[PDB]
């Protein structure tokens, strides 16, 4: 499911800004 | 007519804020004046701590920011935007700076302390919100943008991490750190990547409908429980972002779905909010019907959830982070690029 290949991934924790 | 007592209001509003925008606050307190208590959380050159008032014993977020670390990272001009911004501002869903100062080392901004914690936490816990709950919040963020694009600024990092929930269960947005004053096109590449807008990817110029897109995106976050584009790098989900494809999970609504549609527009002539009817296209739009606009804005609708809370000064609606120990240098750190702080 959609739902559990997010949970799975290396991004459910806060996401830091970019920049160049 | 409700659109002419919306120009009214927005009329004052940029009165108000130009008088502040044109003449800052600077230096209104000493770090002295606040007892340390703990962090709320950090960012990649400071850190934002709850500490409490000892004049008042009110409670505030203090947001700390290396001056050394900020120039190494290019933010100098960023970071003033955010505090000569902030302190011009007034909204109802926007915290408020209460103080501004800085020392040899350090720029300190005391906030509103909001106790509810952050989106984010309470997004990932329930792990969705139903369509109701994600449109109480998505309503104060469309009246949020309203008022911010009528001042001429783009804000530029909207996400879950940065919206906090307080006491009556209703968001105030934080971070401040992208958003800039601009009439026309920006180009800075700037933001988180699932919410970038492609424009922003694709190195164009740029306007306020990139938040607009970013709103797309939160919507559909706060609905599904996962972002419409995510993978483990920022490179595939740019290739997402900038495909033009998009799809949702078989339970949001047709309204919620065409919204979103409308929101993630990788045509800037089609996105909504970015049309001759402006923010109007969306606040009229069928999954907005039950929304009344004007008792959101006086806080008078009933709130999804109220936050836990266990008194002053508590936090646990907030991580745990490694604490460090403040040091100011006997040498003052780049004094002349943060001058007007
Ligand atoms: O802790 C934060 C933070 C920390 C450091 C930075 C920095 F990069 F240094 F600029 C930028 C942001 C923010 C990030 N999202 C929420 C977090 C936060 C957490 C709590 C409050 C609060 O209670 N009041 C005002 N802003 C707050 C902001």
């Amino acid at each position: 499911t959609t739902y559990a290949d997010f949970i799975a991934s290396g991004r459910t924790g806060r996401r830091n800004a970019i920049h160049d | 007519s409700e659109q002419e007592s919306v120009k009214e209001f927005l009329a004052k509003a940029k009165e108000d804020f130009l008088k502040k925008w044109e003449s800052p606050a600077q230096n209104t307190a000493h770090l002295d004046q606040f007892e340390r208590i703990k962090t709320l959380g950090t960012g990649s050159f400071g850190r934002v701590m709850l500490v409490k008032h000892k004049e008042t014993g009110n409670h505030y977020a203090m947001k700390i920011l290396d001056k050394q670390k900020v120039v190494k990272l290019k933010q100098i001009e960023h970071t003033l935007n955010e505090k000569r911004i902030l302190q011009a501002v007034n909204f109802p869903f926007l915290v408020k700076l209460e103080f501004s100062f800085k020392d040899n080392s350090n720029l300190y901004m005391v906030m509103e302390y909001v106790p509810g914690g952050e989106m984010f936490s309470h997004l990932r816990r329930i792990g969705r919100f139903s369509e109701p709950h994600a449109r109480f919040y998505a309503a104060q963020i469309v009246l949020t943008f309203e008022y911010l694009h009528s001042l001429d600024l783009i804000y530029r990092d909207l996400k879950p991490e940065n919206l906090l929930i307080d006491q009556q269960g209703y968001i105030q947005v934080t971070d401040f750190g992208f958003a800039k004053r601009v009439k026309g096109r920006t180009w800075t590449l700037c933001g988180t990547p699932e919410y970038l807008a492609p424009e922003i990817i694709l190195s164009k110029g740029y306007n306020k409908a990139v938040d607009w897109w970013a709103l797309g995106v939160l919507i559909y976050e706060m609905a599904a429980g996962y972002p419409p584009f995510f993978a483990d790098q920022p490179i595939q989900i740019y290739e997402k972002i900038v495909s033009g494809k998009v799809r949702f999970p078989s339970h949001f609504s047709s309204d919620l779905k065409d919204l979103l549609r409308n929101l993630l527009q990788v045509d800037l002539t089609k996105r909504f909010g970015n049309l001759k009817n402006g923010v109007n296209d969306i606040k009229n739009h069928k999954w907005f019907a039950t929304t009344d606009w004007i008792a959101i804005y006086q806080r008078k609708v009933e709130a999804p959830f109220i936050p836990k809370f266990k008194g002053p000064g508590d936090t646990s609606n907030f991580d745990d982070y490694e604490e460090e120990e403040i040091r100011v240098s006997i040498n003052e750190k780049c004094g002349k690029e943060f001058s007007e702080f």
